[PDB]
């Protein structure tokens, strides 16, 4: 709804500073973190990020580690509230692919150089991430130089591909939809002198039909297009409104001609399971 | 403040004339330069226009290629060489520069070329 | 490219009355319309920048009426140096001039 | 060892620099030469008639106190020299809670040319307010604007200006729209003078015009409502005989207008006037109603 | 040049923890207001927002200066130098000035001493609305401020006769209500503190019926 | 506890004592009480919660903090601070599953070879909850449970201080809200039975109607827990009273 | 459903500091909010609070008092999200009892 991610991550960055060079005593300083307010470090920020803070608590989670050559480690501790804007076309069978984009802000390509320190070992801690609903499918790092109006600054980016779990869903919306239909073809078996009977059926199912679909559309934004489970709510839809209006197509020739009504009732139980397994085949073919 | 252009010219069809455009009172780096066109008994017609901070130049899409804004920041000059002219072009060039609302409050004087045998 | 369409083509006006000039835009032009007064042998020289803002040394009898396609610039108590073309110029796009108003006296 | 003689150009230009003072304070009218660049245009709030949007807001004056000359041209200097120099204060007439972005380190640049040229850019998440006249409603188009000006400083002394050519200083990221409901269309830049009872200011308009998608309200409200209608009035190819039939179809058909104008008007502000679906869903409530009363004629 | 100077000589010997006259007699201050917008007024909270320029001007005899110039133009780099009257707005649920891109405050000091202060605000106010005759209820409900420890003996507050001024009215966020008038009021309370100057702006609102006419009749 | 975000706040006082050698006084007093911005202009390790969400340290009315230097160099520092830390779920057991909610603290910065953390006294007397220091709404906290170990980054390998609290969820609620409506559903679906044959409108309504009830109250009931891919308790329990139901209208049908 | 409640109050303290007194002139001097930095306050905190925060426009909402005996009185102007457990039990013919505590 809000097309963002939140990401914790233990952002670490390594430079070579000469002034902050030391020949004296030979161990790896490390001091507190309120001497990187007294440092120089790099302007990094992300692009597509929303609202992002590094932990205070107990203290500033900031590392700031000298070495006796000069090199320089400076890590945090950052939340982004990074921006994921997704297509979802065929929602909820989705595979999304949102990034996190690294620019430093004020120092062009020719005052700065950004790479990953590794370059496939950078980024750990991926296969531990268990998502209730996505699963992390694969992850990319980029390295690209943009421009803007200003100059040529380095980027990289960090790029994961999440695919959807289709289990909850399966579970919530496309059952209760399913058995729906399968009530409203009941309404065959009874006899069609009855009219309260397969009224009520045809009646509850579509109004049910409707206010699930009402109801579903709820927990998304505006999107514009048609998602896949608004596509398959409105074949089952489609299914029910056609029932109830072959009940009514059976009671306006029932006083006229009751052999015609009997051979449709026959032709309805045999020809609306068959029309909605073929829908329901090439539904769960074309999207899957 | 006082914009000074070169003189007339009279060149001949097919030839390159390179008019100038020195600006006394102000820096060019500041502001755009821009060059303007006009016929005997004509309306106003752009050429194109110079950043002098960058160079970054624009043309009026019938002016492209055929005219070409160079600048010179130790003498405070604008140059226009028009590289292809033939016996139309017989017209007077003014350089202005941009003012506050990006109107051209100060323009110069005019060189008159004259195309012909 | 936004085109100026200046009207009249050409006027001749008496001393002393109130006189109106238009100018059209095709496209969006906000309030970067100039006006200029071109007296002949002579380089023309800005009156109205921006729509409705005189320029220094600008007579009060010239005043200018914005919009976001139709201006406006009309002369007061005309004197009898006021004999001159009157160019309209956006300036929101690349600059694009109008054709200009002959001025008469008659 | 350049970094010795850079420390002396760096306190040679703060060396008797005053920072409350603009630049040009007697004999100058300081030309805040302002762009922008719309990384993403935000989520447009219909319920707030708010709009968010992330730019890099850019601005351009010239210092005559902080000439240099030394071995390089351009000092690109850090973000925290940025506060020890006079920084115009310009103001978003209509944003109402914009934020300065401080990941890692504060979002901003400064570019010292050696002529005194400074260069100024921010990263600003401005949510400023879109009045909308929602008399279209979902067919409606919109002209959210933005209004940026100076606080404490009159039209006599800061005067705004764009940097580039008009049409081409507010540019749009190709990629950068995070509208979902909305299409943006093109944006419309405009420079004025506000008056007030402090005095004369500078004011830069910015409009980014809207049309919002019908899609979705077409699914969720006009699909719904057509299909109640045709269910409605397939209440009269029944029997004169079937009565319970014929009151079950139109008292649910009533019932479902009834639910569909509530949820179809919860998704709008609390607006007092009447919309284009409202008119639609109310010819709908009377073509039900109308069948059920000639059903109850018959 | 030489405002530098002057800036120099007023801060030279200046103490922003007294306020001037601190025992001679009560400062008196004009107040003056621009309402930009009155926020939606949702009625389940109780409250309202609002946006307004706050604008302050007292006399100081330590800020007085002799030169050609007359009045001294400053932004918000000099605000935290001089005393400031500790004005906050009493029922007010959260309010907070605007930041970007630089504090937005305003600093005009004169010649003889007079110092105006201005600042931009948004006060979510608080108004209990009494519900009946729902929804064709009418309410009239306040913004009122006050210093916090100064009391009537030490600040004294007084509107201007042109103080209250209000924008357009015609892009402000008033859905169901609609803006009929306002009306400046002075009074003094009393607080475990002392006596209190506490001026009030009742902004008077009048439900226009509409939503609830298609939404419930 | 949240249950949709799996996660979990707490409200602590967490003391941490070292020993500085460069603060031995001697004077009138034995233990220096003083303010919490001396704490300020000394080293206070830089302990950060491992897996913590969103934690603020109290400053009302002033810095909630505690700092007590005593003669011999022995510092006690004291925090008063809300974390929100997580706790990963196995909702399999839904409504009837227990937990163990961690929180893991450390250091920032300081490998094993520097900062070593310690419990003061005993590990099971460490970890104290108020009596009266429970707003769990809907679970049941049984004890707690600490730990120490050593865990390995990308930048050292560092001293990880483990607590785990083990709550049990309250199966009051889900009760009345979801087992009951399903299990009357059932038995409203069964009276369809003992009806006469010759009235089809009634049996057909009831069928219907328990039917839409079923799947209003399925609908309803997933609300509450996060989007998991699996199937809980309760879930079975509703798709057996759906099956119910949907047998009992095709027995009326067959009929 | 949070179990808390939201109060606005207007907090004050009253001390005696022996440092801060005066004889030379006999008014009580009310200083700027800005001098509380500089004296001592006492470290009062509110156990069952959950967000809190001193009102800060147009300036923070403090009062600092000095008198000429030495008493020091400091005011805030707090708006707490103190915690109470409720006991709906019997929902809603209930009495809830909630409670703000004050301690050092
Ligand atoms: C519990 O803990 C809480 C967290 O620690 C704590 O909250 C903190 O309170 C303190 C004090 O109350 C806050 O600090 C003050 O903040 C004032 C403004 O606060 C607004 O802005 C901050 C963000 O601040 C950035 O933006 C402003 C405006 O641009 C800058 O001025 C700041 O320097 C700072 O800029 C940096 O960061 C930017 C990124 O954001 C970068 O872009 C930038 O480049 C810089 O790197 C917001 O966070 C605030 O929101 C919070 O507060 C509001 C209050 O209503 C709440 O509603 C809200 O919910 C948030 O909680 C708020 O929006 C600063 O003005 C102030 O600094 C001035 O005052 C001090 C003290 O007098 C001076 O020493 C200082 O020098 C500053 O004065 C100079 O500037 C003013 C400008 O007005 C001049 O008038 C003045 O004369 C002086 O100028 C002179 O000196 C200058 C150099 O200093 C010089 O340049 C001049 O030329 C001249 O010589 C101070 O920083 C802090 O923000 C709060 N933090 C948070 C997270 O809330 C809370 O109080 C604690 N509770 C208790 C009970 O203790
Ligand atoms: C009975 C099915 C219910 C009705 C189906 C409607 C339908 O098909 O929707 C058409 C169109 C709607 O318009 P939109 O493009 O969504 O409007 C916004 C747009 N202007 C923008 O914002 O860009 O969408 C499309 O055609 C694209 C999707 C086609 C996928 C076909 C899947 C078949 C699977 C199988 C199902 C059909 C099998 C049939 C077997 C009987
Ligand atoms: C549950 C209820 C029923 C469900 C099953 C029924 C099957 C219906 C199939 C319709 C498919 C849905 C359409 C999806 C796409 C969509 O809404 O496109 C919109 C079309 O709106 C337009 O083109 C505007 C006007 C047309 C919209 C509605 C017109 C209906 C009138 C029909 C009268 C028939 C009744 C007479 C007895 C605009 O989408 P966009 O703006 O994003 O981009 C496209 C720009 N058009
Ligand atoms: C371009 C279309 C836009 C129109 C906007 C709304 C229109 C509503 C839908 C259409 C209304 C009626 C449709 C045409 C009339 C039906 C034709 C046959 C009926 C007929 O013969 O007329 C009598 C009225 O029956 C009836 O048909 C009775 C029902 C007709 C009106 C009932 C009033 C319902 C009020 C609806 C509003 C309520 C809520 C709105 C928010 C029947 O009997 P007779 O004996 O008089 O015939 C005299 C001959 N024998
Ligand atoms: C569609 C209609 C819906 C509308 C209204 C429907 C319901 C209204 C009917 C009114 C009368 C119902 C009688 C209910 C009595 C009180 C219910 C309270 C249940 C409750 O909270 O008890 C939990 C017991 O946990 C447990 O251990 C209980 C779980 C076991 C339940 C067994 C279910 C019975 C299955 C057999 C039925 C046979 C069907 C016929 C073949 C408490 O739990 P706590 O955690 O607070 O601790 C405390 C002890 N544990
Ligand atoms: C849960 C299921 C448990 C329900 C208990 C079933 C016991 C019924 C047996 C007692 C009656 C004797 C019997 O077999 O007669 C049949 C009764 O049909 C029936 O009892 C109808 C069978 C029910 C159909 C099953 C519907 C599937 C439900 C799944 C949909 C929803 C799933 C949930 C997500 C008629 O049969 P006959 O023609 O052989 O007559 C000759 C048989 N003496
Ligand atoms: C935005 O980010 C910048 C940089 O990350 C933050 O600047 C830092 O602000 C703190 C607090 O104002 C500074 O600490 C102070 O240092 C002075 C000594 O100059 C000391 O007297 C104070 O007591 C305090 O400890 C810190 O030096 C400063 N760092 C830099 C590089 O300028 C800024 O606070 C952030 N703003 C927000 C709203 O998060
Ligand atoms: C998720 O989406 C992102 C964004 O589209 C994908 O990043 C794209 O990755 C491809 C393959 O790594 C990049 O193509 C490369 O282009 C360079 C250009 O010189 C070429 O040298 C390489 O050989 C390769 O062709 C592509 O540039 C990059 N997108 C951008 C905007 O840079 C990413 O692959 C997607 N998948 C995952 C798992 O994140
Ligand atoms: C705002 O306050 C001023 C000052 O109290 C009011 O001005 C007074 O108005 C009354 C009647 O209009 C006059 O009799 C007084 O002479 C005015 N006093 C001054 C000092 O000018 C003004 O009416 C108030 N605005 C309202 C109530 O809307
Ligand atoms: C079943 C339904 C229609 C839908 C509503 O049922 S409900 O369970 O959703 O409220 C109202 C309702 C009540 C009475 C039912 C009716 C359907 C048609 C019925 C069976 C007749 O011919 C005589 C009695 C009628
Ligand atoms: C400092 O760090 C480097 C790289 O991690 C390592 O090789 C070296 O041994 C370290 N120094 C000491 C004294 O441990
Ligand atoms: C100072 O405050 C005390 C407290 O009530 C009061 O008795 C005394 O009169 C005050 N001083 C003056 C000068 O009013």
């Amino acid at each position: 709804v809000n097309m963002d991610y939140t990401l914790t991550m233990y952002f670490q960055q390594a430079w070579r500073d000469k002034r902050l060079s030391y020949n004296v005593i030979p161990l790896n300083l490390t001091l507190d973190n309120r001497v990187a307010d007294q440092l120089w470090v790099p302007d990094t920020y992300f692009l597509n990020d929303k609202k992002s803070f590094v932990h205070g608590v107990t203290v500033k989670n900031r590392m700031i580690r000298l070495h006796p050559d000069g090199t320089v480690l400076y890590g945090l501790r950052i939340t982004t509230t990074a921006a994921c804007m997704m297509d979802l076309r065929r929602y909820p069978l989705d595979e999304q692919n949102c990034t996190l984009e690294i620019e430093s802000y004020g120092y062009t390509t020719d005052d700065i150089e950004f790479y990953w320190r590794g370059d496939d070992n950078a980024v750990t801690g991926v296969t531990k991430i268990e998502l209730p609903q996505f699963s992390i499918v694969d992850y990319k790092l980029i390295t690209k130089k943009v421009v803007f109006s200003t100059g040529s600054y380095p980027r990289l980016s960090l790029s994961f591909k999440l695919k959807r779990n289709i289990g909850y869903f399966i579970l919530q919306t496309y059952m209760p939809s399913i058995l729906i239909t399968i009530l409203s073809w009941v309404s065959f078996w009874i006899n069609y002198d009855a009219s309260a009977a397969r009224v009520a059926l045809g009646i509850t199912t579509v109004l049910t039909m409707t206010t699930i679909n009402t109801h579903l559309r709820e927990t998304l934004p505006k999107i514009p297009y048609v998602k896949a489970i608004d596509m398959y709510l409105m074949g089952c839809f489609v299914f029910v409104f056609m029932a109830l209006l072959e009940y009514a197509l059976v009671n306006y020739i029932f006083f006229s001609q009751p052999a015609r009504a009997a051979a449709i009732d026959r032709w309805s139980r045999i020809f609306f399971p068959v029309v909605f397994s073929f829908f329901n085949i090439v539904y769960w073919l074309y999207y899957v | 403040v006082q914009l000074q252009q070169s003189g007339a010219e009279l060149v001949k069809p097919g030839a390159s004339v390179k008019l100038s455009c020195t600006a006394s009172g102000f820096n060019i780096k500041d502001t755009y330069m821009y060059w303007v066109k006009q016929r005997p008994e004509q309306g106003l017609e752009w050429i194109g226009r110079i950043d002098p901070a960058n160079g970054d130049t624009k043309y009026d899409p019938k002016f492209q290629g055929k005219a070409t804004i160079t600048t010179d920041t130790f003498s405070n000059t604008a140059y226009l060489q028009l590289s292809s002219l033939t016996s139309e072009d017989t017209a007077v060039y003014y350089c202005a520069r941009k003012g506050l609302r990006w109107a051209m409050d100060y323009w110069g004087q005019g060189t008159s070329v004259t195309v012909s045998t | 490219n936004i085109v100026m369409t200046q009207s009249p083509k050409s006027m001749s006006m008496s001393v002393g009355e109130r006189v109106t000039l238009s100018c059209k835009a095709s496209e969006y032009v906000g309030t970067y319309v100039s006006w200029y007064q071109q007296k002949p042998e002579q380089s023309p020289k800005l009156l109205i920048y921006g729509a409705s803002n005189r320029y220094t040394g600008v007579p009060d009898r010239f005043t200018g009426s914005g919009s976001a396609t139709d201006f406006t610039l009309t002369i007061g108590s005309v004197q009898a140096e006021d004999l001159a073309d009157y160019h309209c110029g956006q300036s929101y796009s690349y600059p694009t001039f109008g054709a200009g108003t002959k001025l008469e006296l008659k | 060892d350049n970094t010795t003689v850079f420390t002396r150009i760096l306190d040679r230009l703060l060396d008797g620099y005053d920072n409350r003072l603009r630049p040009g304070l007697g004999e100058r009218v300081t030309e805040v030469k302002t762009d922008i660049f719309v990384t993403s245009f935000g989520p447009v709030s219909d319920h707030d008639m708010e709009y968010t949007i992330d730019v890099f807001f850019r601005q351009s004056w010239k210092d005559e106190r902080l000439k240099f000359k030394g071995p390089m041209t351009v000092l690109r200097l850090n973000n925290l020299m940025a506060s020890k120099i006079w920084t115009p204060d310009t103001f978003f007439h209509n944003g109402k809670k914009s934020v300065a972005h401080n990941m890692t380190m504060p979002n901003k640049l400064l570019r010292i040319t050696e002529d005194g040229t400074l260069l100024y850019t921010m990263r600003l998440t401005v949510r400023a307010e879109c009045p909308m006249h929602l008399e279209d409603f979902p067919m409606d188009a919109h002209a959210c604007p933005l209004k940026f000006g100076s606080y404490a400083y009159t039209r006599a002394e800061v005067v705004y200006e764009w940097t580039r050519e008009p049409a081409r200083s507010v540019v749009v990221a190709e990629d950068g729209s995070r509208l979902n409901q909305y299409d943006l269309l093109g944006q419309t830049v405009d420079s004025g003078i506000v008056q007030s009872s402090t005095g004369e200011y500078v004011v830069m308009t910015t409009h980014f015009h809207l049309k919002r998608k019908i899609g979705y309200f077409v699914i969720q409200t006009y699909l719904p409502c057509i299909m109640t209608v045709i269910l409605s009035q397939v209440s009269f190819w029944l029997n004169r005989e079937s009565v319970p039939a014929r009151t079950v179809f139109g008292v649910t058909t009533v019932l479902t207008m009834t639910t569909l104008s509530i949820s179809a008007r919860n998704s709008l502000p609390k607006v007092a006037y009447a919309t284009a679906m409202d008119w639609f869903i109310a010819v709908c409530y009377a073509f039900v109603f109308s069948a059920l009363i000639e059903f109850a004629t018959v | 040049g030489d405002v530098t100077v002057i800036l120099n000589n007023l801060l030279e010997g200046y103490d922003n923890k007294l306020r001037p006259d601190i025992g001679v007699k009560p400062t008196l201050i004009h107040t003056d207001m621009y309402v930009n917008s009155i926020g939606p007024v949702n009625a389940i909270n109780m409250e309202y927002t609002i946006d307004i320029f706050f604008a302050q001007t007292w006399y100081d005899r330590r800020l007085k200066f002799n030169s050609t110039i007359k009045v001294l133009r400053l932004n918000s780099n000099m605000v935290g130098k001089i005393w400031i009257p500790d004005t906050f707005f009493r029922n007010s649920k959260k309010a907070d000035a605007h930041w970007i891109t630089t504090p937005n405050r305003m600093l005009r000091i004169w010649n003889d001493g007079r110092v105006l202060y201005t600042l931009r605000l948004t006060i979510d106010a608080e108004c209990q609305l009494q519900l009946h005759n729902f929804p064709m209820d009418e309410h009239s409900c306040p913004l009122e401020f006050s210093s916090y420890g100064y009391p009537r003996e030490e600040i004294v507050y007084q509107w201007k006769r042109s103080s209250v001024e209000v924008g357009d009215t015609r892009s402000w966020r008033l859905y169901q209500f609609s803006f009929v008038g306002l009306r400046n009021t002075t009074e003094v309370v009393k607080t475990t503190s002392g006596d209190y100057v506490v001026m009030s702006v009742y902004f008077d609102l009048s439900r226009r019926m509409g939503y609830f006419t298609i939404q419930t009749y």
